[PDB]
Formats: structure tokens, C-alpha cells, sequence
RNA sequence: GAGCCGGUAGCGGGCGUGGAUCCCUGGAUGUCCGAAUGGGGGAACCCGGCCGGCGGGAACGCCGGUCACCGCGCUUUUGCGCGGGGGGAACCUGGGGAACUGAAACAUCUCAGUACCCAGAGGAGAGGAAAGAGAAAUCGACUCCCUGAGUAGCGGCGAGCGAAAGGGGACCAGCCUAAACCGUCCGGCUUGUCCGGGCGGGGUCGUGGGGCCCUCGGACACCGAAUCCCCAGCCUAGCCGAAGCUGUUGGGAAGCAGCGCCAGAGAGGGUGAAAGCCCCGUAGGCGAAAGGUGGGGGGAUAGGUGAGGGUACCCGAGUACCCCGUGGUUCGUGGAGCCAUGGGGGAAUCUGGGCGGACCACCGCCUAAGGCUAAGUACUCCGGGUGACCGAUAGCGCACCAGUACCGUGAGGGAAAGGUGAAAAGAACCCCGGGAGGGGAGUGAAAUAGAGCCUGAAACCGUGGGCUUACAAGCAGUCACGGCC
RNA sequence: GAGCUGGGGCUAGGAGUGAAAAGCUAACCGAGCCCGGAGAUAGCUGGUUCUCCCCGAAAUGACUUUAGGGUCAGCCUCAGG
RNA sequence: GCGAAUGCCGGCAUGAGUAACGAUAAAGAGGGUGAGAAUCCCUCUCGCCGUAAGCCCAAGGGUUCCUACGCAAUGGUCGUCAGCGUAGGGUUAGGCGGGACCUAAGGUGAAGCCGAAAGGCGUAGCCGAAGGGCAGCCGGUUAAUAUUCCGGCCCUUCCCGC
RNA sequence: GCCUCUAAGCACAACCUGCGGGAACCCGUACCGCAAACCGACACAGGUGGGCGGGUGCAAGAGCACUCAGGCGCGCGGGAG
């Protein structure tokens, strides 16, 4: 592993598609769009004490930050 | 040998030391001969080897409950 | 006939063989039974060298096989062997008796 | 471990003629330095070690009935006296 | 218990009843490779730095003890002392995850979360005390079996796919931690009264916990190894142990025959052709050890549990919950719920909050966003045993110098050959011959049992004999008859 | 001479290259070779084994992405009435 | 329980004693050794190479090379011949080569950047070349190896000292 | 390698230079080796890297024709034709 936080797990998984709608509202689904993929969020950073990072993950991210900002 | 096993509970460092050198010496006569008398010689080998095997377990039981 | 065994050097009879004619047992393995009774060889009439005499054929052949020997004799020749009742301190004693006894001891003969 | 001992003549003929004169050949654990041959050889023998050679072979061709092989590895090593001492009964032997 | 120097028996030499061969349990170096790690490297081989040693001293060079990397916690000093990693036939958890074929096309669908790449804990993990079930004012951990219907149902409602509570069964410990409040304390910042981190009481099992007031309270409970001692089950060595001989046809007998025999043990094999009484330490029963493993049965070791009301409350998770983007699930898009997460929003302390019915009004339910493990189904490397399971072209391909020969670059593929005889007595010796091999002698019960040598047939080629055949056209044959023998 | 050549290397097999025809890619890669799904699938061909006894088919109908296939109709056989 | 499936495995047949012997670079004699020699050994006539059918280093092969016995298998028959079978012996170098040194492409990789995982990328230092660099040659001796052995002649660095 | 300074020692025992003394290990050669021993499953006339390539003659020359050394006579034979 190389990418998945810092603050937690929120690294993987995706299986999704379409195809098309018109339901409660003509008939029946248009079914199809057997389709695979990614799915996640972002990077940033703060200081120790004079030199530092932090890296993480998003919103975990916001919180936390504070939380250590806490110290 | 029983008794050798014997002479083996007796020595110590330097001695034990010598004694399985020479010995050792002993079978490269041995060694040497090995197209000469031969016959009755066998056991000087066989043996020999086995004597001097032991000479070294000791060593081991001595100096290890030394260190 | 295994890892163990029947008699030794021991002195014994011919039940269903040629002989019956008992005597000694001169060697006995531990696995393979193979004694020799010292009771019917051959020649091997042998090599032509100078091993034998230069003008050779082997003489004294004496292996024995077969396993219908009736082991052990006391005052009793066909008997089975028993085991101990020990008797004395650290005693196996695992000597042979029934009806008549041998246990070979250590002495006047094996 | 440390039973010094290490070898066997070379009792090879060609070998001979420098026990004959000067130098010795043997066969030597496969394995012992150069400078291990001289050791062994000087304290061995009580003698003077001069020139110290070496060479090795292994077995090529050993049929064996139904399988078959060619044997393993005899190690050849020759060194020489100084004055021409040493190992006097071996070679008056062979 | 008295013989052994493994399969080689042969040579040439041996050790041993002052427990030798060997069966077992713990011993010692234990070459070099291989996770390799002192360094490198086409592994199984070449390099190097520290103390010891010896040698011709120094240079050389060996035994030696020596010196990755990781993350991990501690003395964050100068860091010394721990951990992993490396495997493993199948079972196993999660990670990621596919066409065929079906749907007689085939794009939803299907095989399927199946094959396979992976990471990893084990000896088995998995799951495992309820924001459960389910609606009766009912149940009560988790797992696996039978049943639950193949109904309830999911769907180009098509091929198809397909539950769950209950009940029967088996197996039945439950246990915990931050959860500011307590006080303690050290560090704090900066000082008063915030946070930080150690000790705790609190350390929620089916709901309280804390702090104030009063009733309180003065011996039975063991863990998931808390833990130790044992009969430690075994490991491999143990031991006994039932009763016949005479004859007799036989090369043989254990067989036909005679009489005499055993039996809580007529399971079987083995002893020259088919034995309870002959070989077998077996069925008979019993045996046994100072090591390596524990459930039991019991002890002790017992951390830690084990009261009543009152009172303003503060005290299990950082996201529940709701928008869309998705997984589960008997659900394939739908009126579609609950758990589960990728995006944005974005809180409640027991009048709390998800859950039964999309949703709203009810009752009811459970108590979430931490932690631990036993026990019952799986699996088969390895051991034991049994088989209207196999006989050498079936069986593992593989019954014994087959995963080796040999093909392929590597990946990788992947044979064949089981038996002479009862025992070696398996062939002295004579004779043709370079040899093989061939006639004799001996073997012996046989050698048409003779070394690839049991039983050893078909095919094909051969030596001899019978009939038959040179003016003959026909698968074959075959009905007839005549000539031979 | 965009010459030829030994040694040492990197790109590779739904990718490589490629003075590119669809070339070559361990001796026949128009999409490699080994193992695996798997014994894919096979209305098509092959092949489909002792004796004897009874009967005796049709080789047409109907719709079919079927049309050398198939569901139901027509003919057959064994059993009851 | 089976002809029968250009079946599966193993035999055994068939053209066939014809096609074929691997190069049109030819060979003939004498004596020899032999159980037997077109097909081995000497020696004598003779043709073809010679710019190769030369020698040489290297590669790669890894036995074998030799010396001694032997030929039932093997050579595409021979065969008392062998690179065949059996046994024994055979190559040794401070100065030749390669490491005990250098490095490119190039692989590794302490750092670092990076993946659902396995990895992707990678400075530095390292590994990594008949590309770098380095100290000898010639004459003689074995069945057999050589600037490695012997000998003559010419050096090489590193250590102890002075 | 020649220098060219820190480190820092050196400098009194570091380097440059003579003579004496003493050292120097690991793995390598046999032979085949433009080819019956290396690669094509064969004693397969295919391929496979660098070293003058002896001599005569030819204008020149690794081509030519005969040869030097050195290497052969291909391995089944005789026979009429």
C-alpha cells in the first residue's frame, strides 16, 4: 500500500453502469452498462514544529488536522 | 575402547588438545598407509576415526559446560 | 521368523525335512531365519581355480532354510519355549521348559 | 576441526622422478590454500617448503549396470624441498 | 537378546554375553548453497573490514568467533535488549477478479464471485453476547447438520436463479476497554481551574457509570493457556501367551489315516502341495520407562468479578443521518427495505438514537460509529486401520536405483521393466570354436523350471510329412460327385 | 555505406517491432508457446458390443432466425379394460 | 462380453533382399600383424587440396588425450580400426588470462517519488566488458601438459629493515 | 598515473629514492575446435568471430593454373559396361 488516507481506509473498489431510465413514469428500465471503476479523495498538508507535512486524505483530512492542531 | 572413554572423562584443555592432534597424526599414518600393510590396518582406520570422534564429543561436553 | 527369534547356536530336530536327525545349529540370523544345521549341502562343485585346491569343488554346503525344525531338546525334543518367573534379582531367565527343560546354560554345553 | 592433516601422496608414476630429485607431488584436500599447502607441509614433514603448485581433476566415465556415473574430485598439488629432505621412507618406498 | 560392520553377498580385515546389531529420547560438532542479511554474485562460488590463534614474523593464509534489512519498544543518550521475515499437498479470510456453454442467435442475463494473480493469520482459521429475531404481551451469542418451499420470490418475469425466523440436532463461558467524573499525578502550556499522558474507581452484557445524603458489607467463581503438580494419551522400544505325535501316499507334506490336544485368543500371514495343537511376542489378556506433548479430576495458585434508594447532570467511539455515485441480500433498477462505503452535506447522552410497516400517525425492538478467545461442520501432507475398491497396458502415470530416461529455449512434457527355483544346488569338467554359442557329465522331482530364464496362446517366418498343381479364367465358395490317403 | 561483422544490453509476444506484404516475433505468430476454465461446444461425421422369440414405423402433415434441425398431429410396440 | 471408430498400446508383416551409403578430390603394389584383414601397420608407386581440405587464438563441447588390454553394441556391412568398451596415468603460471582495480550502455539499488496488493519509476554507492589498465622471453624435457616444468637470460608490486 | 592542498597527522618517524632481507593466495592448460567432438534429433556436402595468409606465373591482386610446407584419398567393394 501507497495511497489510501492517513486517516482511515478510503482506498479501493467500483462496479457500476446505466444504461437508461423512464420508470413510475412510462414502463420499464432500459437495462444495461455492465462498467468498472475507481472512486476517491485528495491530498494537503500543515507543521510539526518549524518543518513539516502531513500528507492524508480529504475531509478525515479536515478534522483531524485539527485534531492534532489540538496537538 | 570403554576405558579410552575413560582416558576421555580424565584430560582437559591442552591435553585433550595434543591428544586428539596426535591421535589425528595417528590416523594420517593411517592415511599414508593406505597401500602398505593394510590388511590387519582396517581397524586402525575405522576405529582410529571413530576414537578421535569421540576425543571432539568431549571437547564439546567440557569446554560447553565451560561456555 | 521376524526381529526375533527361535533358538541360537542351540542343538535341535527335523520335523518335516529329509534328516530329522538333529544337530548343531552353526549360525542364525535375526531377520531371515537362515541357520545352518550343519544337515545337507553339496559341492558347488567349484570354480576350477586354485581357490580351492587348483583342482577345486567346494565341500562343507550348509545353509538352512526351511522353519518346520522342532527347536529346542531337554530330556524333551519337540517342545515350545516358555518365558520367566524371574526368581531372582533381575532375573529374565527366559530359558526353555516344558515337559523335559534346556535353557543352555552358560556352561557344560551351549 | 583443525586436524591439520589434509592429504595423500600422489603415488601417480610421471609424479616420480620429482620425488626422485627435488620436488614432491601429492593429492591435497580439495580446497587447502596455497599457503595452506605450505603450512601443512612444513609442519607435516619438518621440511622447507619450496614451490608450491596446484592442479585438479574429477571422474569421467563409470558405467554402472543399469545407472552410471564418473566419480568425484581428486585434487593435485606439488611442492619442493630446499635441500632435498624429507619424506625420505615414502620415497625410497614408491 | 545374544549376534552385526546398511541395499553386496566379494575381497581384505573385525566388535562384541565385564546388555555387541539394533528399536527410542534427548545429545555434539553439525562442509557450501537456499529466506541469507558482513559484501558481491551467472546460488551451491569469489570478496572484504574486529579479537583469538598457528606458521616461514611483516605481507600470506586457514579454524574460529565475527559484522543485513525491516519495523518493532526501551536508556530520544553513544542507544544497548526484542520482532519478522522463509516455508508448506488441501482446508481458510480478505484483497482483485474472465470468456466460453445456457438463455438452440445475443448485447440485460449466464456460468459467478466460479477459474486464476495476490496478501496474509493457522493448525484451522470464519464467525462469535443483539441499534438481532419476530410479532406470541416470544425468543434469546456464534458456527455446522436435518428441515425449512426450491415455496417466499429475483428476472429480454425468459434460461434460469432461490432465501431468511422458526423446528428437529450438535455444541452451550461469557468476558471486556476510551468512554472526564473521581482523585491521583508528571508533562505541560503557560499558572490558577485547558490539553497532554501514566494509577486506577468508572473500566455499561441485555444498561447504567460517576459525585452527595442514608440502608450498605465481616468465607465458596473460575478463566480462552492466567498457573503449577500430577494418573502425564502417545512417541518407538515390551510380554507372555492355549494343544499332538505315529503312520502314511509323496522330492514334498502342514495333506489320507490313527489315535492324543486348545480354546474369555478358528482374524491372517509365514514353515518346499490347503496346521487351532508347525512359523507368527495376534486375535486371549496383559505391558510396560527418568525425556516430548493436557482435555479430563482435583487441588492450590482466584485478575476479577458478586448490594439500596436519593439527586439539578457530565461520562463507547472521528460521519448516525440525509443528496447522488456503488456493494451486499432470494432483489437485475424497481413503490425496493436493513447492513455496507465513494463523493457533499454534516449530530444526538438513556424524553438519547437505527431498527418491524417507502413513507406518516402508533406500539414494539435493540441498544450501534472499539476490544478477546475458546466448543460443536472444513481440510488433507503425514500415521492406523477397513474395502459385492485394482492386478501388472486398471490401479498414483509412478510396486521400486519413473517425476528419472528422453523433447522443448525456458515455461514445460513426461515412458518403460514386476515373477529363474522350493531352497541356489544357478552350473567344476571333458569335447567344435576368436568368441559367443553348441554336444556331453553333474542339477533335479522338471530345466520344453535354465538367467530375462513361470504360465509362456494369436501374428509371421521356418524343418519334415498327406492330399493337391503347367490348355487355365474364380473373394470366395460351396451342393454334388469321382480319384487318393 | 541508409556497408558487413564478434562481444555486451533494452523493447515480447492483443505487446513487440516493423525502409510495413499484414513481414517476423525458437523452423507453417494474420493475432505467439506451456499450464489452467475443461472432459468449453459440437441439430455435424465416426464409432454405438452375447443368443433367440413376437410385432411391426414412417422416409407425411401443421408454425418455427427452423428449413439435412424441432413441439404437436399421422404410422409402432408392451399393458389394462 | 465388442471387425469395427484413417482408434488406443504393443508386437509382426509389405514392397525389398530392388531405392539407398552423405559429395566424380581416383587410387595400385609389397611385406607385416591377425581366428579373419577391399576396408589396421610400415614402406613403395599415384591423384586432390595449398589459400585451402593451412596452422593459430577464441567459442562452445565437455569428454576425452595418452598407454595397455577387448569388440558381442557402435560406425550407415567390413573391421584383429576408433573419437567404440575396460583400466590406469595425463594438464600445476608473482610475471599468459580473469578476479584480488576502472567504468558505459546497462541491472541493482540506502534516499526519494509513486500501486487495491503483488509493483512502477531511482540519485548515491555497488555489480556489471578480449571497452580501460597491469609486472617476461626464448631454447630444452614427458605416452601425454608448458612463456605454467628445466635451464639460460629480464623483471613485478607488497611486507621488515636499514 | 603526475602532480595538488585537508583530514590532519605529518614531520621524526608520513611520502620520494637505493641496498639488504622477506613475500605473493583464488579460479584456469589435455584435446576437438571453418569442424564427423561447436550449433541442425545422424561420422548430416548448412553456419558460426579476428592472425601472413609459403611459391611460380598473370599489369594488379587471398580470383586464376601447378605446386611449399602441412593436409588428404570423403569409408561399403569387383564388374562388365
Amino acid at each position: 500500500m501507497k495511497e489510501g488516507i492517513h486517516p482511515k481506509l478510503v482506498p479501493a473498489r467500483i462496479i457500476c453502469g446505466c444504461g437508461n431510465v423512464i420508470e413510475t413514469y412510462s414502463t420499464k428500465p432500459e437495462i444495461y452498462v455492465e462498467v468498472c471503476s475507481k472512486c476517491h479523495p485528495f491530498y494537503t498538508g500543515q507543521q510539526r514544529f518549524v518543518d513539516t507535512e502531513g500528507r492524508v486524505e480529504r475531509f478525515q483530512r479536515r478534522y483531524g488536522d485539527s485534531y492534532r492542531k489540538g496537538r | 575402547m570403554r576405558k579410552q572413554l575413560e582416558e576421555a572423562r580424565k584430560l582437559s584443555p591442552v591435553e585433550l588438545e595434543k591428544l586428539v592432534r596426535e591421535k589425528k597424526r595417528e590416523l594420517m599414518e593411517l592415511r599414508f598407509q593406505a597401500s602398505i600393510g593394510q590388511l590387519s590396518q582396517n581397524h586402525k582406520i575405522r576405529d582410529l576415526k571413530r576414537q578421535i570422534a569421540r576425543l571432539l564429543t568431549v571437547l564439546n561436553e567440557k569446554r560447553r559446560q565451560n561456555a | 521368523m521376524r526381529v526375533k527369534m527361535h533358538v541360537k547356536k542351540g542343538d535341535t530336530v527335523l520335523v518335516a525335512s529329509g534328516k530329522y536327525k538333529g544337530r548343531v545349529g552353526k549360525v542364525k540370523e535375526v531377520l531371515p531365519k537362515k541357520y545352518a544345521v550343519i544337515v545337507e549341502g553339496v559341492n558347488i562343485v567349484k570354480k576350477a581355480v586354485r581357490v580351492s585346491p587348483k583342482y577345486p569343488q567346494g565341500g562343507f554346503i550348509e545353509k538352512e532354510a526351511p522353519l518346520h525344525a522342532s527347536k529346542v531338546r531337554p530330556i524333551c525334543p519337540a517342545c515350545g519355549k516358555p518365558t520367566r518367573v524371574r526368581k531372582k534379582f533381575l532375573e529374565n531367565g527366559k530359558k526353555i521348559r516344558v515337559c523335559a527343560k534346556c535353557g543352555g546354560a552358560l556352561d557344560t554345553e551351549e | 576441526t583443525a586436524y591439520d592433516v589434509i592429504l595423500a601422496p600422489v603415488l601417480s608414476e610421471k609424479a616420480y622422478a620429482g620425488f626422485a630429485e627435488g620436488k614432491y607431488t601429492f593429492w591435497v584436500h580439495p580446497k587447502a590454500t596455497k599457503t595452506e599447502i605450505k603450512n601443512a607441509v612444513e609442519t607435516a614433514f619438518k621440511v622447507k617448503v619450496v614451490k608450491v603448485n596446484t592442479l585438479h581433476v574429477r571422474g569421467k566415465k563409470k558405467r554402472l549396470g543399469r545407472y552410471l556415473g564418473k566419480r568425484p574430485d581428486r585434487k593435485k598439488a606439488i611442492v619442493q624441498v630446499a635441500p632435498g629432505q624429507k619424506i625420505e621412507a615414502l620415497e625410497g618406498l614408491i
